[PDB]
């Protein structure tokens, strides 16, 4: 279980573009924030055009084959409870979660 | 002088979704601007034989003349010829080829065999084998699709078609995919996809996973009565 | 004289493996010696139209002309033209056909829903539904493979694509096939096969059987 | 003028136990009074061969000279030269052959694989596959014995050694035995035996039947009025 | 059940040598690294030419019949946390392990 930790600080629009590994392999890629209440993971951004309802317009994704990187950037942070976000690939989500991070929104 | 021909094969027709036919001249003298081209049954000129190669450095000649005629004629029965004339042989030689019409049809039935537990006990490398059997036409194209998009051809090996032990004219074939051990324990589809011209849709997929050969262990038939 | 060209469609080109672009005409006055010609961008020869249509019931004639090409040409942007010439025109008509480039591609994921439990109580007919969703463009064509051999095209129904509710350009389409419960309970597999451009092999498929949602570990089958 | 040398194949050395090395003299002009002999590293003559070959249909000469020798002398790394005389040759042909030694021997690892249950639904034919991987050099023999006695070569099929995808210099093979459905359902065992040099005892084998994989099945049955 | 715990500081330029008992003769000696997620052991290099993908070109082996010592030498170390590496022999991996060693990489 490989796991980094990006803790941020911007209380407003001070975003952060999480860095995720690229399979370079042309499968679906996604970021999944774990649902604390359910105890499982929940998709927020995927290769498809999905955006989470509360995160509409506030989250975008960039793929970098030149650097083999996957940057998920959130422009504005609502200072909400920032759980654990896992980068992943493949059809099934909880199988595909490669790396997991957690970063504080406040300080 | 050697004038041999490469007619299109079913795999070649399939992967590019187009038909290409070529003829090669070999053991000619090392001379440039030779005349090698292709033509049709009626004698119509074809697209130019671009990408001419260099002579074989053992004092022989290596050049191929190709042509791109679409599949609409290859399934009709019109044999083709390529024109070959050179300083050695000034007479334009014709190389006649055609598809082997007159062969029965049989549906290639497909199975997947997962790696033996002995493989997993080594924790070393699994070898999933796709077996194809009982198809009358010789040629067949098998590849491996993981999560629905292809894998490089250096990770799987396909055996050449071989005659059947008991069947009169049908054939069988093997393909082996050597996955990493820990990845199979995680579980992936590893779909073996086969293309053969006796199939209805000319494509058939099979798939197996770690949770595919697991049998039930509790026939908990509970009855209140 | 009104031209009406039907270009080749993926379902049509794929079901018979024979490309065929066609153009008919309406409003053409009923008269013989009708002229239908086909040309490419280079305007070379074509296949001569055969089995010409007769006059419409409203006292006008129908002229139809089809042609066979190499399939890669249609995807190469070649805008094949058909010229309609008759003795009732002030100027000869023509209509040019091109493939609609600029469209995005999206792999149609194929999901197969088993019949509901409520339906499997009346004991007359189950209905398996194949849900082709989230694809682009719209030109899918499904078929129901039943243990190797196909099924008659009157035992299943497909629907024209509709735009996706939430996804902007993604379409979707349905398909249903009716069985009877006394064979569905037997457990023979049913497969939905889908053909579309975006597929890596232009063909995908899924399978279903009555013992699919079962957990396959144990089969707690309480009796009486 | 040519003299190919057919080495004794480990299939033949193991099937016959009477190793013989052949001197396939090919492409001489057809003339009579042709004697073919052999010498080892010490250069002395050997036993005269039998089964004199006839002239080739290609209007040339093809002859075979086989000498039965002690196997240790053949595996000692000595040089064995066929001596050929003829009327058109200014000098006798001196065809040297030996072990192509200098290869990293690796013991084969057999793994049996039983037919998939998807196959065991038509109840027509089961196909047991004796996958052999990770062996060098490219030579192996496979037999199929049932109840201790072997089976006809026409019932099972063996492939050719293809190179391994992820291991250069190391090959793999296949082998299919087709039984009818009921015999495999009765649980009758089948044995795949593999002969190869790198094996510690030169022979290994594996066994299989209906009950190899079958685990324990707790069929419970609760009941309480 | 033996626990010959051997450690190191381990960085990037440092090279680590792991000593394993030579089982004698030849019986598939290997070095296996415990998989924390699976809870079992996973092969990294064995007697056969197999080398783990991320460890390609970074691990070498030296058998010493003169001292009966099996040296596993890693030229470059980095983030690969020294979890548990087990020396083992024989066909089956989990049955054939001994030296259950673990070592840090940072300090
Ligand atoms: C392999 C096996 O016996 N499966 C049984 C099936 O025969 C039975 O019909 C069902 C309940 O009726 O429970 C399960
Ligand atoms: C072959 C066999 O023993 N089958 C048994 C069956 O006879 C028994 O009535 C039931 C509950 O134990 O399920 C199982
Ligand atoms: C499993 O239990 C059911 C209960 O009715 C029985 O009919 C069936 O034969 C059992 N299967 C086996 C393999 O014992």
């Amino acid at each position: 279980r490989i796991l980094p930790e990006v803790k941020v600080e911007g209380e407003l629009g001070g975003s952060v573009t999480i860095k995720c590994p690229l399979p370079e392999m042309h499968v679906r890629i996604y970021l999944c924030r774990e649902m604390a209440g359910s105890g499982t993971c929940g998709t927020v951004v995927s290769t498809t055009n999905f955006i989470k309802a509360e995160y509409k317009g506030r989250v975008t994704l960039k793929q970098y084959p030149r650097k083999n990187l996957f940057l998920v950037e959130v422009t504005q942070l609502t200072e909400s409870d920032s759980g654990v976000y896992a980068c992943g690939a493949g059809m099934n989500t909880d199988r595909g979660k490669t790396q997991k991070v957690t970063l504080n929104v406040h300080s | 002088i050697r004038v041999f021909a490469i007619p299109p094969s079913f795999a070649s027709i399939f992967l590019t979704k187009s038909t290409k036919l070529t003829c090669l001249v070999t053991d000619l003298t090392t001379y440039d601007s030779v005349t090698i081209s292709w033509t049709r049954q009626n004698g119509e000129a074809v697209k130019t034989h671009t990408n001419i190669s260099e002579s074989h450095p053992n004092a022989t000649f290596s050049a191929v003349g190709e042509a791109s005629i679409c599949e609409d004629d290859w399934n009709s029965g019109e044999r083709f010829t390529c024109t070959v004339t050179h300083t050695d042989l000034p007479s334009p030689l014709k190389q006649t080829i055609s598809r082997p019409k007159g062969v029965a049809l049989h549906r290639p039935d497909v199975y997947l065999l997962p790696p033996a537990r002995e493989q997993l006990n080594l924790r070393e490398s699994a070898t999933i084998t796709c077996l194809v059997t009982g198809f009358s036409p010789a040629d067949v194209f098998v590849q491996w699709m993981q999560r629905g998009q292809p894998l490089s051809p250096e990770k799987y090996v396909t055996s050449a078609p071989m005659p059947e032990p008991q069947a009169p004219g049908r054939y069988f074939a093997h393909s082996i995919l050597t996955v990493s051990e820990e990845e199979w324990n995680t579980g992936e589809t590893y779909t073996c996809v086969v293309a053969h011209e006796a199939l209805p849709n000319r494509v058939t997929e099979r798939t197996v996973d770690k949770s595919t050969g697991k049998p039930t262990l509790y026939n908990v038939s509970l009855v209140m009565s």
